[PDB]
């Protein structure tokens, strides 16, 4: 009874975020086929991206518990579609500029794949339902970047047809969304709920902020003429170990009544240690591994972070209280990057910035630690 | 305003060498991957070489190959271009160019599209 919507959701996300094109996206955009300079791509295009997500977020969350949820994930399908048709085959900046809309759109709609899920599964397989979930998507990333490292260098792939074979496989996650079955017909009073979405929107705010610098940290560190090849590989291993981390937590039998604030307090630390352990150590393994084990943790969180929001969920409000918490995480990620990257603001080099981000994730352990008085 | 200033060019009979300088200001000079550009005199603006932020790597133009010798000195947010073997083929106007996004390299964003910020350029003649 369960198997059959999970059948279909997993293969409907493991489509979609099976895309080979993603990790040479600005090589693509500023090279000989599009012909978009560094500082259009940086302060024209991808900004709308930001944008148009923040303000897309708000009707998501406010209406995929409305439209029961199916309607939304087939949004986000056309918005795939849509958005690598207009990279293909779109030039300048004001296409560049509606195809980071489209995207904002994509992104902003994946509320429903992961809200979608608990509507028609039992309470009794929501641990295990969200365990998958993540962990296709994750798989899927690593497949899409090994296949694209792969084709790129063996196979000599232009970056077009990188492109082409994500938009057929973002085709066919369309094509099996139209199958999912339709789900039938001041909510965070619950404690569990209140701090679990607590985490979500700060360590997520912080999750996205070293993604766009673990590159710029390895190059400092350890510069070589090949850090290209090697700091690929590292990003897809640390997503294929996010994968396992995820998908363990739906098949491993743990009480997580008591055992949910105990892995909160525990891999929060090992969330913190790990940013510390980047920013000291000079070897780039001891920095590759603190990047491993730092995505990996995390990826353990947010999955247990869902499963146990959707169980003390009264409500069948599953978009709505997670819509708010990627929201506000992209409020705190905007207002941070602009304090502490922005010339506007501090402008700290990259040496020092995972002091910031390594402190910042001693904070997060630091509240969720001292919740004992006696 | 990020202001550079080329120094070093002047005539120089065939066979001999060169070191230009640009004093780069007005940047973060230890984030950004500089280069050199030319503009022989009838064509337009060609790339000549790129050091990385992290100075690593040195691209260089096919024609400059093996003679060409791009540096960068952070202490002095200054960048150098060593030209040994000069032939008459190498004149032009030499402009130092500072990349229009910090860690251009690391982000892998084309090279002959990721330089702005131009100078006033040297002089150079080499005179066979
Ligand atoms: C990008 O520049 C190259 C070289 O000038 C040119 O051949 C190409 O057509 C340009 N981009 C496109 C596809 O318009």
């Amino acid at each position: 009874s369960w198997i059959y919507p999970t059948v279909i959701l997993c293969l409907f996300g493991f489509f979609s975020m099976m895309r080979p094109s993603e990790p040479f996206l600005i090589p693509y955009l500023s090279g000989p086929d599009k012909n978009l300079t560094s500082a259009e791509i940086t302060n024209e295009i991808f900004p709308v991206w930001t944008y148009s997500y923040l303000v897309l977020l708000l009707p998501v969350f406010v209406l995929t518990d409305y439209v029961r949820y199916k309607p939304v994930i087939i949004l986000q399908g056309i918005s795939f579609i849509i958005t690598w048709l207009l990279l293909l085959f779109g030039q300048g900046v004001k296409t560049m500029q509606v195809v980071e809309f489209f995207y904002g759109m994509v992104t902003a709609a994946e509320v429903a794949y992961y809200a979608y899920i608990y509507s028609v599964v039992s309470p009794e397989h929501y641990q295990r339902v969200s365990g998958y979930c993540r962990s296709v998507t994750l798989a899927a990333y690593t497949a899409g970047s090994v296949l694209a490292q792969l084709l790129v260098s063996l196979a000599n792939m232009s970056y077009f047809y990188l492109n082409v074979i994500s938009l057929a496989s973002v085709s066919v996650a369309f094509l099996f969304s139209l199958f999912l079955p339709m789900p039938k017909k001041e909510c965070y009073s619950s404690k569990r709920l209140f701090y679990w979405s607590l985490w979500w929107a700060f360590a997520t705010a912080g999750f996205n902020q070293v993604l766009n610098y673990v590159q710029i940290l390895w190059d400092y560190k350890a510069p070589s003429q090949d850090s290209s090849i090697y700091n690929g590989a590292v990003e897809a291993i640390a997503t294929f170990g996010g994968a396992v981390a995820a998908f363990a937590v739906g098949y491993v039998k743990v009480n997580w009544d008591l055992l949910g604030e105990l892995a909160l307090v525990v891999f929060s630390v090992v969330n913190a240690g790990s940013l510390f352990l980047m920013h000291y150590t000079a070897n780039i393994w001891a920095c590759y591994a603190g990047y491993l084990i730092f995505k990996s943790s995390y990826m353990l969180l947010i999955t247990i972070a869902v499963f146990q929001i959707a169980v003390n969920l009264n409500v069948e409000r599953y978009a709505l209280v997670f819509g708010i918490n990627t929201f506000i995480a992209l409020v705190i990620q905007t207002i941070m990057t602009v304090i502490v990257v922005d010339q506007r603001g501090l402008n700290l080099p990259v040496s020092i910035q995972f002091l910031v981000y390594g402190s910042y994730f001693a904070v997060i352990a630091g509240i969720f630690l001292m919740r004992s008085m006696y | 305003q990020v202001q550079l200033v080329e120094s070093g060019g002047g005539l120089v009979q065939a066979g001999d060498s060169l070191r230009l300088s640009c004093a780069a200001s007005g940047l973060t000079f230890s984030r950004y991957d500089m280069a050199w550009f030319r503009q022989a005199p009838g064509k337009e603006r060609e790339f000549v070489a790129a050091i990385t932020w992290t100075g690593s790597i040195t691209d260089y133009a096919d024609s400059v190959k093996g003679r060409f010798t791009i540096s960068r000195d952070n202490a002095k947010n200054t960048i150098y271009l060593q030209m040994n073997s000069l032939k008459p083929e190498d004149t032009a106007v030499y402009y130092c160019a500072a990349a229009q996004v910090p860690y251009g390299s690391t982000l892998k964003f084309n090279l002959r599209t990721l330089f702005g910020s131009w100078g006033q350029g040297t002089q150079v003649t080499v005179s066979s």
